[PDB]
């Protein structure tokens, strides 16, 4: 506040953006019930990817 | 708690405009009383003379022409900033598994929606879970039921 | 970062200026006081006498014609710089993995 | 239940769904548990 008559309301900006990229970051990875799930390439090696 | 207190003050300046100009105060000049006929406020009688100018309505101030223009700011401030909407269509349990549970029309992308359920989710994922989990812990670990 | 100083000193600036324009102060000249009349605030009774011109609205600066132009820029920027948007659909796992 | 075209996602709507259902949750519910353990603990019918 450089001064008391001036009165500087302060634009809460970064906050917002924060916010609106956390939210989608969430709803990408947190969104299921489950984090990842491990796939394989062949049949001899899948009975460990479970 | 700053939108709320300058909504106030920009509110408060509106208000005292209003609180001034329906006092409605008549400026004149001095040879113009007739406090028998000023007085009299009856649909027909009153004396304008001395002139037919000595008599006029007192120049208030005119309302701020920006004032409107902040107050949009701070509803839209409002809107975006926090997941609370005026017409903002409520979030369900359905949605908040998958947002595209209503994939046809219901899209639910929208910027307050999504910072809603990003805070419904930490609370979920935070409190009722942990709860579960300890009440769990709980009954598995006391008791003979 | 530069953005949010930058709407600061904006708002600041249309803040200050309704911050000035509700005070109303009211220009007069000397023979026109009349501090009980003046300071009476009723709707009537008032007292604008010595020529009825003695007296008149102070006048405030108007608001700079510009300032809503430059408020909309930096929207706009804000929106496009970045993946924020108002009205903004969010995204989901599905579309990440394929937008189509 | 009317997500056709009765989405009812409006602000006031919601804001009066909070209300009822916490009326529900703190009223209606406690009534009838209490009218049970009464019904169950005297008389008999």
């Amino acid at each position: 506040p450089v001064t008391a008559g001036s009165s500087s309301w302060v634009d809460r900006t970064v906050w917002e953006s924060v916010n609106g990229t956390l939210q989608d970051i969430i709803n990408v990875f947190c969104s299921g019930d489950e984090a990842v799930t491990f796939v394989a390439d062949n049949q001899q090696d899948s009975d460990a990817a479970d | 708690k700053d939108i709320q207190d300058l909504r106030t003050a920009l509110v408060r300046g509106y208000i005292d405009n209003v609180n001034n100009a329906n006092y409605g105060r008549y400026k004149a000049l001095v040879g113009a009383y007739d406090r028998r006929s000023l007085l009299d406020n009856r649909p027909g009688g009153v004396v304008e003379m001395e002139r037919q100018d000595a008599i006029d309505l007192f120049p208030y101030h005119n309302l701020p022409q920006g004032i409107d223009g902040l107050l949009g700011m701070s509803e839209e401030l409002k809107e975006t900033r926090t997941g609370v909407t005026k017409l903002g269509m409520g979030i369900n349990p359905d949605v908040f598994k998958n947002d595209n549970a209503y994939a046809t029309v219901g899209l639910m992308m929208n910027a307050a929606q999504n910072r809603l359920r990003m805070v419904c989710r930490n609370i979920a994922h935070n409190g009722m879970v942990e709860l579960m989990r300890g009440i769990y812990n709980l009954i598995r670990e006391n008791g003979e039921v």
